[PDB]
């Protein structure tokens, strides 16, 4: 009825990390537990599973030997020790319970936790760089142009981007983050506006990189 | 939880001309070369009263009193012109001459805790940047300095009673309150040490300042102020008779692993299946011709002296904390003790001494081909290490019940007296031996299992 | 053990019947559960034992099984049922999830409003290239973007990003970001993005010159 995970962190490749999962009104003593990871914008993937008495621990084929699962019933916690992390294990990790008390590790995951990001890279938490995207008389297509700014190289933990302090809402197509070759995230936050309005009012895009505490508020022509 | 505090103050990189010392040399001298080792002086030392308490750590023997007690005046009643806050920065800098001696003593191997098995001191490193031993400086060194401030019956090496009577006179001279004293001797150690423990709410602010300038002034490890956590350590262990016992245990186990590695290098390396040596032959059985001898007889001497120290450290610890065992205190506080059996290595039994000349390493030092001999034909039954007579009156006990990997506990099963004195001593030296060269382990295990059962 | 789930991008409209298949390679006889995940939330278990609807789940869902073919059926698709469905099996060893079927609202065909946003002078000062072609409000999701550097094919130097199906109009937006060095940036004159969309009669070119 209440599962929370701890340990989400940015780790060097090949490092180690220990995730933990608590439990609430849930009687965390005769229910099996599981760990399921979801890479960003991908499908869920079972990772680990542990029995009620921890006599039966099963692992996904990919994460085997590199992953260890354990319980501690008096503390009412379940832990996942992770070692030799690769760049591909970057995922949102959920801890889940069977919805049925039983004697097996694997079962239908009824209650899930909020999950923790386990971003794995060799980056350095470098702040964002804002670049504007000027429109043109060519972009005045159908009485409608577009204005945008792209945030570049803003690892980690993608950023909130608004327009005119959140004044503009219609047409704001802030694209999802993307991990380019350098190991740094990037995105764009274009917005479509009437081409007649071009040059009439002012447009500023506001980026908030919380991990670096960076606040950039760029006016775009 | 609490928080940290200001400041970036104490820019006293060169504090003052401290007359005490620039180096805490209790495990010999700094490289190059060694020598000058301080030792765990045993019980019944007059300079420490009757020494009813535990033995004296060498580091506490050369404890960097700095300029609270000092010299150049014979034995100077040093706090009559010198101060106490130089010790605030010589906790900082006495553990900067000792975190540069962390970095050299502990982090190059001129301390006991300094050297691990073979890789050294940087492959092993706690999250707070420091080679192992500064977590045991806030715990060992800092608590021992606070102990020097408080003091048990074992008065440390300069008649700390003179300094404490001075605290009554020369520190209760309007510190902390005015000359109108508060409380008395009870509430002396907690008025001049409750505005020194109430400012060891601030000396712990000052020791978190110490660690944060171990981060920002001499930067072997850089982070916020957190020495071993921003809080002072738990009570009932800061007792010198306990903290020193823990220090002794950790030191003993580290150097026991050291001697274990050396006898590996003389009986695993340089040695053979029966751990014999060059032309070991009978002779007096298959005894060592010397290559192991001077590599393991040193271990025997070391166990002799450390037993002479531990036998009556343990007795005091038990009688002071009735219901807890010394092995219990030590083993989980230091993960390097997990292979140590203080009962076995310190048996008070002449038959044990004879049959296990080299302690728990007897089976990996002197091997005469352990072999169970059947009912007849020159039975070698008593000629091995022996067993007590079974005690009739023991009580069913629930100690030492295993803890399930469920994290649970059995919580209700009781070990029979017949089982908690089940005799399996023979099995332990064989287990220690057969860490190496498997598929012979089972061969020796069956034999020793037979002799144990018989 | 694999769990082949298909189709992967099933489209439908409100009021339709939606069927999802989760073929299992081995025998799991009925140890299969269905999970629904909306964007940005935790999954929610809808059905377990391959048929037993979990309490609180709307009754419009159903699950049935034929041998090793498991099908989840939404009788009357509702706008709050647009999500991904996962069909995780939990019989014994790897308890692996399915590939994941993503439902989307089916609407009339549209056309992307193509844009050829060029790099900025201070981005040149930074030293890379940030050529961006924008596809806006298009539908269906399938659309191809190509880059012509002086009418020369480009590959391995652009990146793709797509918004999820926008709620108010069920349209998609796509962004193609082309990155080049300064050297090969001024080594060429004209940059063009070619949009190949099912709703376009012909591929549409949007180009510019660096001097423009």
């Amino acid at each position: 009825v209440r599962l929370v995970e701890y340990g989400g962190r940015v780790v060097r490749p090949g490092g180690s990390l220990r995730l933990s999962c608590a439990a609430g009104g849930f009687d965390f003593d005769d229910y099996g537990m599981s760990w399921v990871r979801q890479a960003p914008g991908k499908g869920l993937e079972w990772v680990a599973g542990i029995n009620w008495n921890a006599l039966d621990k099963k692992y996904a084929d990919s994460v085997k030997g590199r992953f260890t699962i354990s319980r501690d019933n008096p503390k009412s916690s379940v832990y996942l020790q992770m070692t030799s992390l690769t760049a591909e294990d970057t995922a949102l990790y959920y801890c889940a319970r069977d919805l049925r008390n039983s004697i097996f590790a694997t079962g239908a995951l009824g209650n899930w936790g909020q999950g923790t990001l386990v971003i794995v890279s060799s980056a350095s938490t470098k702040g964002p760089s804002v670049f504007p995207l000027a429109p043109s008389s060519k972009s005045t297509s159908g009485g409608t142009a577009a204005l945008g700014c792209l945030v570049k190289d803003y690892f980690p933990e993608p950023v909130t981007v608004s327009w005119n302090s959140g004044a503009l809402t219609s047409g704001v197509h802030t694209f999802p983050a993307v991990l380019q070759s350098s190991g740094l995230y990037s995105l764009s936050s274009v917005v479509t506006v009437p081409s007649s309005s071009l040059g009439t009012q002012t447009y500023i895009c506001n980026v908030n990189h919380k991990p670096s505490n960076t606040k950039v508020d760029k006016k775009v022509e | 939880t609490n928080i940290n505090k200001s400041e970036t103050s104490c820019d006293l990189n060169a504090t003052n001309y401290i007359r005490g010392c620039q180096s805490k040399t209790y495990d010999g001298k700094i490289f190059p070369g060694k020598g000058g080792e301080k030792q765990w002086i045993c019980k019944d030392t007059i300079i420490h009263g009757d020494t009813n308490g535990a033995c004296i750590p060498p580091r506490t023997q050369n404890l960097c009193v700095g300029e609270l007690w000092d010299k150049s005046y014979g034995g100077r009643s040093n706090i009559k012109n010198d101060t106490k806050e130089l010790l605030k920065e010589k906790i900082k800098n006495a553990i900067h001459k000792e975190t540069e001696l962390l970095y050299e003593y502990h982090d190059t191997g001129t301390a006991i805790i300094s050297k691990n098995d073979k890789k050294g001191q940087k492959g092993k490193n706690d999250p707070n940047g420091l080679p192992k031993g500064f977590c045991h400086a806030v715990q060992r060194s800092f608590i021992d300095y606070k102990n020097m401030i408080l003091g048990t019956s074992v008065n440390i090496y300069e008649h700390i009673g003179k300094l404490q009577e001075d605290i009554k006179k020369i520190i209760e001279k309007g510190t902390p309150q005015q000359k109108d004293k508060i409380g008395g001797v009870g509430s002396s150690t907690e008025n001049v040490n409750a505005w020194w423990k109430g400012i060891e709410r601030e000396m712990w602010d000052a020791v978190r300042c110490a660690i944060t300038k171990i981060n920002k002034k001499n930067n072997n490890s850089i982070f916020n102020g957190d020495e071993c956590g921003v809080s002072p350590p738990t009570g009932n262990d800061e007792d010198q008779s306990v903290s020193w016992f823990k220090e002794w245990g950790e030191q003993f186990c580290i150097e026991r692993l050291r001697y274990e590695q050396n006898i590996r290098e003389a009986c695993t390396i340089n040695g053979k299946n029966e751990k014999k040596c060059i032309n070991s032959k009978s002779g007096q059985g298959d005894k060592i011709q010397g290559a192991c001898k001077r590599k393991c007889e040193k271990y025997k001497k070391y166990i002799s002296e450390k037993k002479q120290e531990w036998d009556k450290q343990k007795t005091k610890y038990e009688n002071k904390y009735v219901g807890k065992s010394a092995s219990d205190l030590l083993k989980e506080n230091y993960p390097e003790c997990i292979s140590a059996n203080f009962d076995f290595i310190f048996n008070d039994n002449i038959e044990y001494k004879t049959y296990y000349p080299y302690g728990d390493y007897s089976s990996i030092c002197s091997c005469e081909q352990v072999k169970y001999y059947k009912y007849n034909n020159a039975e070698k039954k008593n000629n091995k290490s022996l067993c007590y007579e079974k005690d009739n009156d023991m009580t069913w006990s629930k100690k030492y019940i295993k803890k399930l990997e469920n994290g649970r506990s059995l919580e209700g099963v009781y070990v029979p007296p017949r089982r908690q004195q089940l005799c399996l001593y023979e099995l332990f030296p064989i287990i220690i031996k057969n860490e190496e060269g498997m598929e012979k382990a089972k061969e020796e295990l069956l034999e020793t299992l037979q002799i144990v059962a018989e | 053990i694999q769990m082949t789930q298909s189709p992967s991008s099933l489209s439908a409209s409100i009021g339709d019947r939606v069927t999802i298949t989760c073929r299992a390679s081995q025998d799991i006889a009925n140890y299969l559960a269905w999970y629904q995940q909306k964007p940005g939330t935790v999954p929610k278990l809808l059905i377990y034992a391959a048929s037993t609807l979990l309490s609180g789940v709307p009754s419009r869902f159903s699950g049935r099984q034929s041998g090793t073919h498991f099908t989840l059926t939404i009788s009357s698709l509702q706008p709050e049922d647009v999500a991904t469905y996962y069909c995780q099996k939990y019989n014994n060893a790897p308890a692996a999830f399915g590939q994941g079927t993503r439902l989307e609202i089916k609407r009339t065909v549209a056309a992307p409003s193509v844009f050829i946003f060029p790099p900025s002078d201070e981005q040149l000062k930074s030293g890379t290239a940030s050529v961006v072609c924008l596809l806006n409000n298009f539908y269906p999701r399938e659309a191809k973007v190509q880059w012509k550097v002086d009418n020369a094919l480009q590959s391995g130097n652009s990146q793709e990003s797509v918004t999820e199906q926008d709620s108010k109009d069920s349209t998609y937006s796509l962004s193609s970001t082309l990155t080049l060095s300064k050297a090969d940036y001024e080594k060429h004159k004209v940059y063009a993005c070619e949009v190949t969309h099912q709703g376009l009669s012909s591929p549409v070119t949007k180009s510019f010159n660096r001097g423009e």
